[PDB]
RNA sequence: GUCGGUCCUAACCCGACCCGUAACUCGGCGUCGGGGAAAGGGAAACGGGUUUAUAUUCCCGUACCGCGGUGGUAGGUGCGGC
RNA sequence: GAGUACCGUCGGUCGGAUAUCCGGCGGGAAGCUGGGAGGCAUCGGCUCCCAACCCUAAAUACGUCCCGAGACCGAUAGCGAA
RNA sequence: GCCCCGGCGAGGCGCAGGCAGCCGUCGAACCGGGGAUGCCCGAAUGGGACCUCCCGCGGCUUGCCGCACUCCCAGUCGGGAGGGGGAACGCGGGGAAUUGAAACAUCUUAGUACCCGCAGGAAAAGAAAGCAAAAGCGAUGCCGUUAGUAGGGGCGACCGAAAGCGGCACAGGGCAAACUGAACCCCGGGCCGAAAGGUUCGGGGGAUGUGGUGUUGUAGGGCCCGCGGAGGAGCCCUGGGGGC
């Protein structure tokens, strides 16, 4: 037990005791910096499913991002009318992934593993990101996360191998409809997404 | 001050609870940890639940009061996890503990239960 | 620097010879990276003399050059003969 | 000079010989501006051998 | 050692943090730290002679600054003038 | 294995057409007597499968390099440079 | 240009045909292998640059070590990581116009040139909430065909797949949870051992769960029951032979 009850509390927070908790917590988070390290996860069931243990080498980092889409900058030279838009654009990455990348900038000796949603507002979204030190012996002594010390896993979040990146790349659909997403997007000339 | 706390137990009760836990550890049976405690309560083997107030996030232990109130098992609060764990016989701290098979604490648990009821009402 | 590496070369020119005769001076070519004090030591050891003054200039070939004046107890001509000239 | 000979010697004799050859090299470079054009090459490489061998000895 | 740099700040600039940006070798407020004038501010040398070619830089003669010392006095415990 | 499957709407993209994939906004589940797919939506039948966590060699692409070759050029040619 | 081990076996001192001279038979030059020394700038890193040069602080005995920024484990000491470079190939984002349509605006050029970021000797993908149709297949990836087809489109100019069939090559494993409950991991020092490995002391973590079990579909696993008790496939080199 103790895990399904947390899952229940968070499956709809407006209905549980979590809404007002989150109101207060945000009152205090809005003053914090954009990337902040913490002691313990807020959604422990979800963390421990995504891969998180209470050993040395795991780090939890909250990130704040702004909501909505993009506003393109204006164009200097002449354009055709199908190419003048500035406002109603949206990004092709998700805010989850953008947050992961900001954290990866701030902690350079580390590597990202996964992330989970932890709050909303009218202007901001909040994600908690998990990270792992690949040069710790406690971490090189565990076969579940000893792959991460390899020579092809640095830049993971940047090339797109985290779950958010796979989602945004299209690697959750397998048959009809996903003819253009394997083995990659460049392989098909960006013609998927 | 958190919101899973429904009432204010004083020094009296908190200290008696720590000593009851230490005595029940050294004589009877003690289930340590939120998950052990939760399962004990779900199966009915729990005769008293000690909960900590020094906890964050509250989502760890915020399910226990509204469950023990149903199963009709008494529960008290205490203000620190390090002390509770030291009592239970750990170097790490505990957020929740369950007393099963009391030995030499029976009357302590009697009084704790009565005062907890008087306080809740 | 260290003694015995400072001094590269002694000079033999008409100006240097004039100074040897008149002023009791020696004229050396030295490693750029040495200072007046290191030059002083170097001369003292490599020749067992007491020195009075050192003056330096970097040339238009990339060479540091030292005019060295000894105390009137000693004599330049002596060491100039001890060397070749 | 031959490493066989140099290896029969002590660290202080080696230091002394290095100083001596340094001085002889200076005075030869001096008189050069004013026969046997190889004195300089040979002395340089002598000092080189001496330094290498002293470093070996100290590393043992 | 004494000429000038080297020191001080000016208009101005950079770095780190911070906020933004899909991102940056891009953009920027504030805090902190640092740079920025061989005609601004600013310890101290003048005459004669010497060389094919340097000299307030070398030689003679007469001097001055800054650090550290040795030895004596002023003073600590002294006066003159409405 | 939940702000997930799914539903509407906006922008982009695709051969993807009332039937591609990505993202923003507003709503939002069941959870083993369970759940998904079967080219408009829905009802029934049948067939196939169990998402929202992770690792993984071989067959492949390249040639700032090497070996080795040539119905290639032969000093205004051949690489810009014998 | 200095040293050592080997090969070759008499001359040698770069392109580069000179004067004068030295090295070598105690085995050179040359070739293969391994070591030493290695100025300043530069990621450039103790702090600064109108000139690849300057200015310093601690601690030990002129000589030396240490001291950037952002981070992890610790914590009054220490131990570690990143940063820059690299033809073409690679993953992820941002994104034009000339031109064509005999003008042009949707389309085309084109997810192109170019820009930003991240990796390697290969990268990326990869073990069905799939394909299909009265029959059946069985992870990914590459070639040849399917095919200028289905299908998109001022239905104009034009754009444009897949499944399957034939072959190359082949390989499958682990978590979360349920049930147990410290039975567990790491650092440093000491004793066995040739080593792979095993045993004690002091610290760091871990009850907000370390270790064990467990992993899937006309279901699988756990708890309960009975019966049975082939994890024995792999690690090392004091050894003895072989091939390259």
């Amino acid at each position: 037990g103790m895990y399904k009850y947390i899952r229940e509390a968070w499956k709809s927070p407006k209905k549980s005791y979590v809404g007002e908790l989150l109101k207060k917590r945000m009152i205090q988070w809005r003053r914090d910096p954009v990337v902040k390290r913490i002691e313990r996860p807020t959604r422990l069931d979800r963390a421990r499913s995504l891969g998180y243990q209470a050993k040395q080498g795991y780090v939890v980092v909250r990130v704040r991002v702004r909501r909505g889409g993009r506003k393109r900058p204006r164009w200097k030279g002449g354009r055709k009318p199908s190419k003048m838009g500035m406002v109603k654009y949206s990004p092709k990455k998700s805010l989850q992934w953008i947050a992961e990348e900001k954290a990866a900038r701030k902690f350079p000796n580390l590597e990202v593993l996964n992330s989970y949603w932890v709050g909303e507002d009218g202007m901001y979204k909040w994600f908690e990101v998990i990270m792992v030190d690949p040069h710790h012996p406690v971490i090189k002594s565990d076969p579940k996360i000893a792959w991460i010390a390899g020579k092809a896993h640095k830049g993971r979040v940047f090339r797109g191998l985290t779950s958010a990146g796979k989602r945004s790349r299209g690697l959750l659909n397998k048959g009809k409809g996903a003819e253009k997403v394997r083995p990659s997007i460049r392989a098909h000339q960006g013609k998927g997404k | 001050k958190p919101s899973y706390v429904k009432f204010e137990v004083p020094q009296e009760l908190a200290e008696k609870a720590l000593e009851a836990v230490e005595i029940a550890r050294d004589t009877g049976r003690i289930r340590k940890g939120t998950n052990e405690t939760t399962k004990a309560v779900e199966r009915g083997q729990a005769k008293l639940v000690i909960i900590a107030e020094d906890v964050d996030p509250e989502e760890i232990v915020a399910h226990l009061p509204p469950l023990c109130e149903e199963k009709e098992i008494p529960y008290v609060y205490v203000p620190s996890k390090k002390e509770l764990g030291a009592a239970a016989g750990l170097e790490v701290p505990a957020a929740s503990v369950a007393i099963i098979e009391p030995g030499k604490a029976r009357e302590l648990v009697e009084d704790i239960a009565m005062k907890v009821k008087e306080l809740m009402k | 620097m260290d003694p015995y590496k400072v001094i590269i070369r002694p000079l033999v020119t008409e100006k240097a010879v004039s100074l040897i005769e008149r002023e009791n001076k020696l004229t050396f070519i030295v490693d750029r990276r040495a200072t007046k004090q290191d030059i002083k030591r170097a001369v003292e050891e490599m020749f067992n003399v007491k020195v009075a003054k050192v003056n330096t200039l970097v040339t238009m070939k990339g060479e540091k050059k030292a005019y060295v004046k000894l105390k009137p107890e000693y004599d330049a001509s002596e060491i100039a003969a001890r060397l070749g000239l | 000079m031959k490493p066989s000979e140099i290896r029969e010697m002590s660290i202080e004799e080696i230091d002394k010989k290095i100083r001596e050859l340094r001085l002889e090299l200076a005075k030869e470079r001096g008189v050069l501006t004013m026969e046997n054009p190889m004195v300089i090459r040979n002395l340089r490489r002598d000092i080189a051998r001496l330094l290498t061998i002293k470093r070996e000895k100290l590393r043992e």
